[PDB]
């Protein structure tokens, strides 16, 4: 939408999880 | 420097018509019932203030500097009388006029298919462009169409990639969204900015 | 007719009681801060 | 019975966070992913085919 016109409340879960990932492929 | 002479002038038509290529050649099922849906739009929205035509030969010979009469009388018997460009030279003429009237007109022929067979014209209308963000959604697409569009998809699938090797700029506008509303927004605001950028 | 409690024990204190305990346990709001921007670059380095 | 049972949720739920993250898992995810949104692309085209349809019938 913000395309179209062109032309963090996350859990503790939803943190540790995404950090959790980044750290992962290394 | 007479080989080309390219004039710096060009006639052109008061108002651009409209043409809408992709997503795949046309006079197909899913491609005239893809491009269709577009038109109903514009009559609805626009009545009273749209010209609807369809034309059916082919329009990508459309030349400034052929010669200087081909084909001007079917009774001397050459090459041009019986060919095809006698009734195609006749209807350039049909479409200036039309747009001579200050008023929009669509153009549906069956033999666009890229913009680079419309860029030597000097009709030169709107190229809008419907086209999907993936192509794994077009042989899904025509699986549901019938057995009979099954056997052509090999060549439906054929313009499909080669029609987005297009630069998006030689497109004049795009249509990525997928439903009715937005794509209907989408195309009336540029039309009636457009209209009121005649007047 | 105990195929009626069978059922009934695979489906609500077996199945439903655990989707309550695990939509609580990854939806839990941080009490303690209630921050946006506390580091922005990490969290657990924080203590350390 | 309640702390131990706290220790058993506390650690199944942290080893379920830590093995959602694994290769296989993540390819599985980004599958399933890619699938739903083909589908939700799909899903608004067929809104114009039936659209246009309709329209032409009705105007025969
Ligand atoms: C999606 C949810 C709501 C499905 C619920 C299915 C439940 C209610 C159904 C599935 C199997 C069913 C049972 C299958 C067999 C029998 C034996 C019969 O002599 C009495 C009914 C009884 C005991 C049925 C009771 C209702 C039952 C338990």
């Amino acid at each position: 939408n913000q395309k179209h016109a062109l032309q963090h409340h996350m859990s503790v879960w939803e943190q540790r999880t995404s950090q959790l990932r980044k750290h992962m492929q290394m | 420097k007479q080989a080309e002479h390219v004039p710096p002038y060009d006639v052109v038509p008061s108002m651009r018509p409209v043409v809408l290529v992709g997503p795949s050649l046309k006079g197909y099922e899913v491609t005239d019932m893809m491009q269709k849906a577009l038109f109903d739009f514009l009559k609805h929205r626009f009545d009273g203030r749209i010209s609807i035509t369809r034309v059916t030969a082919d329009l990508s010979l459309a030349k400034r500097s052929v010669l200087n009469n081909p084909g001007k009388r079917t009774i001397i018997e050459r090459s041009s009388a019986r060919s095809s460009i006698a009734e195609v030279q006749s209807e350039i003429e049909r479409i200036f006029e039309l747009a001579k009237s200050l008023q929009l007109v669509v153009l549906d022929a069956d033999t666009i298919n890229h913009p680079a067979q419309l860029a030597k014209t000097s009709l030169a209308p709107i190229i809008v462009f419907v086209k999907v963000s993936s192509p794994k959604v077009l042989q899904r697409l025509i699986r549901s169409r019938g057995k009979s569009q099954m056997k052509h998809l090999t060549v439906q699938m054929m313009a499909y990639d080669k029609l987005v090797q297009c630069p998006p700029e030689s497109f004049d506008v795009i249509l990525d969204e997928n439903q009715l509303e937005d794509a209907c927004e989408h195309l009336a605001e540029y039309l009636e900015v457009y209209w009121r950028a005649t007047h | 007719m105990s195929i009626f409690y069978v059922v009934y024990f695979v489906v609500f204190p077996f199945f439903f009681v655990n989707i309550f305990v695990a939509l609580i346990i990854i939806t839990f709001q941080e009490q303690g801060d209630k921050m946006m921007e506390e580091c922005s670059l990490e969290k657990n380095e924080r203590a350390c | 019975s309640f702390f131990v049972l706290n220790l058993v949720l506390g650690v199944l739920s942290g080893e379920f966070a830590k093995e959602r993250e694994r290769v296989e898992n993540r390819r599985a995810f980004m599958k399933l992913r890619r699938q739903q949104q083909i589908e939700r692309e799909l899903n608004g085209y067929r809104a114009w085919i039936d659209k246009a349809e309709e329209v032409m019938l009705a105007e025969e």
